[PDB]
């Protein structure tokens, strides 16, 4: 229990991890069949401080029949995540939907230092999860250089 | 099971309308699990997807004709409509009306589960003609000559569509006229000639004329 020590609240630190690294299908085709949507489910985000670098993104647009996009309003601090290799633009329809898009596997729509429960309008994801770790200021310094 | 059949008008002039209705049955159209699209097919070419539309009103069009075309729905008459304006002489093809299928948690994935039987569209200014069937008197070979004849198409069925083995209805040609003339034809055992009858049911909808015309020797 004694083991390991904490200096500063700064050291403590989440990374969040692509599920790509877990070697799940990257295709939007399958991954399209992670998400679904649904009512009476409050959406909650979560700050993280390192990431992954993502190996397929994806800038969805899920619209009404009318035209509605289906997708929550992306609040300010909402960013397009940093690193991607490729992003999927994709253009879908789904006129039965209702509520809010989430994650099937309970997994996170990783943005730019957050972590969501549902997926924003018009912002740039990736599937992952994060993990709390320690690492105090020297260790930090030597992986990123 | 569902079946769509399309109801167009066969001929429409340049720089005119047209207009075609797709009436749905088996079925509602007021589904939520379907989309109804509009696909054409110019002659010897492949196919091209006007629009679609879903049952509440939500229409979707390709980007070159959604300039022209409008597809519209009617659920109390449980079929939907296509409309494209200022038609042209390269506008002149068979256009499908199709039962797109929908099913999706996230979005809707897309399959067209039905389609229609076709309606040849010919975009010209000439005027309706109306065919003339001749015999083709004799295994032997006998058939039927549809010949002068606008716009196409022209279906011949033999025997009110009892004879059906060895039957081959040729393709139409346009002859310097400007008409059309078709050939249909079916190989028959000699013995029956005297004994069994064969009539052709020639029928031109674009004129709305159906002729039975006999077949006999001599
Ligand atoms: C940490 O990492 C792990 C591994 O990477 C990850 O595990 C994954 O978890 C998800 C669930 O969260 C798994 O998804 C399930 O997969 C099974 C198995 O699929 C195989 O078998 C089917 C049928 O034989 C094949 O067709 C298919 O091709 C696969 O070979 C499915 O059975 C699951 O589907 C059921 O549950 C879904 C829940 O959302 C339903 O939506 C779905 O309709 C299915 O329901 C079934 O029962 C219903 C009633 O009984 C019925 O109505 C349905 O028709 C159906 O019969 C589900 O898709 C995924 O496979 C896991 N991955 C691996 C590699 O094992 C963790 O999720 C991850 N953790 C976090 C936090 O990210
Ligand atoms: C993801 O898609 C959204 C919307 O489809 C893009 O946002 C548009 O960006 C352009 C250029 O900045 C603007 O002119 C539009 O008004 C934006 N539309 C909306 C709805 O916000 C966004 O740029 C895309 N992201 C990437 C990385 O391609
Ligand atoms: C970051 O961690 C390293 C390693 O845990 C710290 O270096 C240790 O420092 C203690 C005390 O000076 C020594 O007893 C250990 O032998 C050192 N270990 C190694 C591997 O060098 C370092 O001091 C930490 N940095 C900060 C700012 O706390």
């Amino acid at each position: 229990v004694c083991s390991g020590t904490l200096q500063k609240t700064e050291d403590v630190h989440l990374m969040g991890f692509t599920l790509s690294g877990q070697k799940v299908a990257d295709s939007p085709l399958e991954a399209s069949k992670r998400w679904a949507f649904r009512t009476g489910v409050p959406p909650k985000n979560v700050e993280y401080t390192e990431g992954e670098e993502a190996k397929t993104c994806y800038n969805i647009s899920v619209t009404d029949p009318s035209g509605k996009s289906l997708l929550l309003d992306p609040p300010s601090n909402i960013r397009d995540y940093p690193k991607c290799k490729t992003v999927h633009h994709i253009q879908g329809q789904n006129p039965h939907a209702q509520g809010i898009a989430l994650h099937l596997w309970g997994a996170f729509f990783l943005y730019d230092r957050v972590a969501s429960t549902t997926m924003y309008r018009g912002k740039v994801f990736t599937e992952g999860n994060i993990a709390a770790m320690i690492v105090n200021k020297t260790v930090h310094r030597m992986i990123f250089s | 099971q569902l079946q769509l059949q399309e109801s167009g008008p066969g001929l429409v002039k340049p720089s005119e309308t047209l207009s075609l209705t797709c009436t749905v049955s088996g079925g509602s159209i007021s589904s939520s699990s379907y989309y109804w699209g509009w696909i054409r097919q110019p002659p010897g070419k492949g196919l091209e997807w006007i629009g679609s539309v879903y049952y509440s009103g939500g229409a979707s069009y390709n980007p070159s004709l959604k300039s022209r075309a409008t597809i519209s729905v009617d659920t109390s008459k449980n079929q939907f409509s296509l409309n494209l304006d200022s038609v042209s002489a390269a506008d002149t093809a068979i256009y499908y009306c199709a039962s797109i299928y929908g099913s999706g948690t996230f979005y809707y994935y897309f399959y067209m589960d039905v389609w229609g039987k076709g309606s040849t569209v010919t975009v010209s200014s000439a005027s309706t003609k109306g065919p003339s069937v001749f015999p083709l008197a004799p295994t032997a070979a006998l058939g039927c000559l549809v010949k002068d004849y606008f716009p196409e198409p022209v279906t011949v069925s033999w025997n009110s569509g009892a004879l059906t083995s060895g039957v081959h209805t040729f393709p139409a040609v346009l002859q310097s006229s400007g008409l059309y003339s078709l050939s249909s034809v079916v190989t028959v055992p000699s013995s029956s000639l005297g004994t069994q009858t064969y009539i052709c049911n020639v029928n031109h909808k674009p004129s709305n004329t159906k002729v039975d015309k006999k077949v006999e020797p001599k």
